């Protein structure tokens, strides 16, 4: 069985024969790696083998050093580093050798190439690299194939490696780079290949712009790109421009003028769509980061310093231009429409109400001669883009001065809704949802409201694409009708709002919308519950009542499609009924919130039942997540199921398999918590032995750990001293969540960091609280932990001291900080005060937006004080 | 199933907030 005839084998459409191969490949690999990598590279770098043998040599290898996975990814880099140097060197000859001789246009060399520098140029393992790639794309005797195959390998390594590894050699590649772009490079597949690999080395080429030579030598080698016959290298090009105007904002007021206007404003006129978008996007990130440059400086001025970045207004000074080209981009539309396609009317309408936001009134001028002259044009192209240009400007204008523009447009708008285009409607649904969001007053009044309710009552029964967005409308409507029921001069609950009139009759037609022949498009029935959900939510108290038997109605419904499962066969009729049984679940959770607390416990024993029946998979995290209100509504009263529900909150947890549903479990345990409190500790041994297997499960999604990690807060603020047991492995688990590392290079993993240290800190919280007991008088039992305290602190300045953050995590810190100054007391100052980036902490937080992190950032700073005023 | 995790989570951490800080 030759290696060749097993790879070959790994093409078969034989589920057993596909198994085979797997086996002798994953045995061979398991057997003696090195060797294993050595005979495959052996195999793909031989242009004799057969295109299939080499193509799947090449993913042998590649899947032996990444994985999407970025914890899989590591530990294979790892394995990789602790091969013999000179059996890697061998693997590295062979792939770098196969650079240009691959026939299958997509090259896999060229990833086995990136897999092995992700895992190498970090330890400066592979200086032989980037001289070799620059070498083969250089050589004025390369052929074709060569330099876009190593081509292909640069932009690899830029798009999967952290830009700060690659710094130290930015002048090297973008000598690759620059000269497989420039024009009188002979192929357009060479071009391409250099163009998508700039894209991809931006971030790390700082020192580089920063030159003005070099600056300009980039500059004028993408513009002139943009101008290649070939369409693919243009769109690329003007990709890069987006890209380079975003990062290097502060350095085109000397292109913008001479070039980039120009270049941009053609693209979006381009009859070549994919030329058009990019023109488009190129202004709308001009937007955006204008958009951010005037919050940095409001901020600053807030805070006193001058801001570090200036505007330069492009949006704004470009406006007079963009505004005609766009509105009449609108126009593009059609027929057949799809609401997840991306086409330039569509973004030109973003773009649109990107400049309305960045320069608010400045546009006003600019479009309402667009929308007066086609608002009535019989061509339904032209009177849907004046419409939508409405809509999209309607936010960043000042409400004062668009008030009498809506207010005089009204008639015109209740009459679109009944227009005979279905894109018109579509479009009038939208724009009357716009206006109750941002000038309610134009339709909560006593002349439009009336007939407005009446044309979106009408609009329910319209086609799936208005009637979604007629549902989304009502949404808007109710939220504002019901924003402006309080304030008066007090602060408490509202009464009796203007719908509370005709509250019944909305609520009956969205159960009626809801009753729709579904796979209907434009998820019209998730739309209406989304809808019914929001109204009654956003009810007054003379809704009470209405909102009272809607419960029993859901209730009945969810019933009457339990005993469905009739009918239940062919993976499309059990798709509906799982996400109808799914939407009530939702559904059940927004109005068990507004009915009273007796209500819950006279329904309680029929919900239970029922949502019991239901835990497909979809299903048990709605069903999970309905237990989870059901139990902050009943609170303590809800002990009386916990014997019967331990074994189903069991399951959840158990399972992981479906990290969601096990998410929701995690869930449930912390509402349990709040519920019972102390009632909870007969349940613990068995709750902590699943949750503590699941951390200890290397199986188990990476989404789930931050949530156990702040579940263990909650127990131990819900049981106190009886804690006490799993301190030890608590807190070990603790320390070494707390000193999780990612690399700062992937956003994702970024997050997911900040989730987790918001989770530790939560943790650590819960424990120190719990410990300390309810009471003004600190128990003895959170001196057990107090030999922590230094730790904790420590991993708080490390935070501190990172750009990452996030007001959550600020926020957590914030809060930890004041507890163990409630818990500890006096002694905590110096540790803190001995430890500068925490006081930046508190200070930054104090300024934050996140009342949250404001709120606790602000007692906590408080709490330090009465140790520094104490004996 | 994006609101029915994402929203109803929200209201959940409110839930330790307002827990916490009518005990803080």
């Amino acid at each position: 069985m030759e290696l060749i005839t097993i790879l070959e084998k790994t093409v078969s459409p034989d589920r057993l024969e596909l198994e085979a191969a797997q086996k002798f490949l994953e045995r061979a690999a398991v057997e003696n790696l090195p060797t294993f990598l050595v005979e495959l590279s052996r195999v793909l770098a031989n242009p004799g083998n057969s295109q299939v043998a080499r193509v799947a040599a090449g993913l042998q290898i590649k899947n032996s050093l990444t994985s999407k996975d970025p914890d899989i990814k590591a530990q294979y880099q790892q394995r990789w580093l602790a091969i013999d140097a000179n059996a890697r060197r061998e693997v590295k000859n062979y792939v770098l050798h196969t650079l240009g001789t691959e026939t299958y246009r997509p090259s896999s060399a060229s990833q086995c190439v990136a897999g092995i520098a992700c895992a190498e140029i970090p330890v400066n393992q592979w200086p032989e690299l980037i001289p070799q790639l620059v070498a083969n794309v250089t050589n004025p005797n390369s052929t074709e194939h060569m330099k876009e195959s190593t081509l292909e390998a640069i932009g690899y390594i830029c798009q999967d490696i952290d830009p700060e590894q690659l710094q130290d050699k930015s002048n090297e590649i973008l000598t690759a780079i620059i000269q497989g772009m420039r024009k009188e490079e002979p192929s357009n597949n060479v071009k391409l290949a250099a163009t998508n690999a700039l894209l991809n080395s931006l971030e790390f080429t700082k020192a580089n712009f920063d030159k003005e030579s070099e600056r300009h030598f980039i500059m004028q080698v993408v513009c002139e790109a943009t101008q290649c016959p070939d369409t693919r290298v243009r769109v690329a090009a003007l990709q890069n421009l987006v890209k380079i105007m975003s990062l290097y904002y502060q350095y085109m007021e000397t292109y913008m003028g001479p070039a980039l206007f120009a270049i941009t404003i053609e693209a979006m006129k381009s009859d070549i769509d994919e030329v058009a978008l990019q023109g488009i996007e190129f202004w709308s990130n001009v937007c955006d980061e204008e958009m951010d440059l005037a919050i940095e400086a409001s901020e600053a001025a807030e805070q006193g310093r001058p801001p570090e970045h200036t505007s330069k207004f492009y949006a704004k000074g470009a406006l007079q231009y963009l505004v005609p080209i766009l509105t009449q981009t609108l126009t593009k539309q059609d027929e057949n429409d799809d609401d997840d396609d991306w086409n330039p009317c569509k973004a030109a309408g973003v773009c649109l109400m990107l400049l309305a936001t960045c320069c608010e009134d400045d546009i006003v001028p600019h479009v309402l001669p667009f929308i007066k002259e086609h608002i009535k044009n019989p061509d339904w192209r032209y009177r849907d883009a004046a419409v939508m240009a409405f809509g999209c400007i309607l936010e960043g204008p000042e409400p004062s001065q668009l008030k009498p523009l809506v207010i005089q447009a009204m008639p015109t708008l209740i009459e679109l809704m009944k227009d005979p285009s279905v894109v018109v409607r579509d479009t009038a649904a939208w724009t009357v949802g716009r206006i109750c969001e941002l000038l309610p007053e134009a339709a909560i009044n006593d002349v439009y409201l009336a007939p407005l309710l009446q044309c979106l009552i009408e609009g329910l029964s319209a086609e799936p694409r208005v009637a979604s967005n007629v549902c989304w409308a009502f949404s808007s409507l109710a939220e504002a009708a019901y924003e402006a029921a309080d304030v008066a001069d007090d602060q408490e609950e509202p009464a009796t709002y203007c719908l509370s009139s005709s509250f019944e009759l909305i609520v009956q037609k969205l159960l009626e919308t809801t009753d729709r022949p579904d796979g209907h498009q434009n998820n019209l029935r998730s739309s209406a519950y989304e809808s019914l959900m929001e109204i009654v939510k956003n009810s007054a108290k003379d809704c009470y009542p209405a909102v009272q038997k809607t419960t029993l109605v859901i209730m009945e419904r969810l019933q009457q499609v339990l005993q469905m499962e009739s009918h239940i066969q062919s993976t499309s009729d059990r798709i509906q009924f799982n996400d109808l049984q799914s939407l009530l679940c939702a559904t059940l959770q927004n109005v068990l919130r507004k009915v009273q607390h007796q209500d819950a416990l006279q329904i309680s024993d029929v919900v239970m039942a029922s949502l019991l029946r239901m835990f497909s998979g979809g299903v048990q995290e709605d069903a999970l997540m309905a237990v989870s209100t059901l139990v902050e509504v009943l609170g303590g009263e809800f002990l009386k199921y916990m014997e019967a529900f331990k074994p189903f909150l069991g399951i959840g947890l158990k399972n992981y398999a479906e990290y969601q549903v096990c998410l929701a479990a995690v869930g449930l345990v912390g509402d349990l918590c709040r519920a019972l409190q102390s009632n909870i500790i007969p349940f613990c041994d068995e709750v902590m032995q699943l949750l503590l297997e699941n951390l200890g499960n290397e199986n188990v999604h990476r989404s789930v750990k931050p949530q156990i990690l702040s579940v263990f807060g909650d127990i131990a603020l819900a049981i106190g001293g009886e804690f006490k047991k799993y301190l030890e492995v608590v807190l070990n688990t603790l320390q070494q969540a707390s000193q999780a590392q990612v690399d700062k290079s992937d956003y994702d993993m970024v997050d997911y960091l900040n989730e987790l240290r918001e989770s530790c800190l939560e943790a650590y919280t819960g424990i120190v609280q719990g410990l300390k007991g309810d009471q003004e008088n600190v128990h003895p039992d959170v001196m057990l932990v107090q030999p922590r305290v230094e730790f904790i602190l420590s991993f708080i300045d490390h935070i501190a001291g990172d750009e990452d953050h996030t007001d959550g995590v600020v926020a957590c810190a914030a809060g930890l900080i004041g507890d163990l100054c409630t818990a500890f007391g006096k002694d905590v100052l110096k540790l803190v005060e001995a430890r500068p980036m925490i006081h930046e902490l508190l200070t930054e937080g104090r300024r934050s937006k996140t009342n949250k992190a404001k709120t606790l950032a602000r007692w906590a700073t408080k709490e330090l004080r009465k140790l520094k005023n104490q004996a | 199933r994006r609101r029915r995790i994402e929203v109803n989570v929200e209201l959940r951490k409110a839930k330790k907030d307002d827990q916490m800080l009518k005990r803080r």
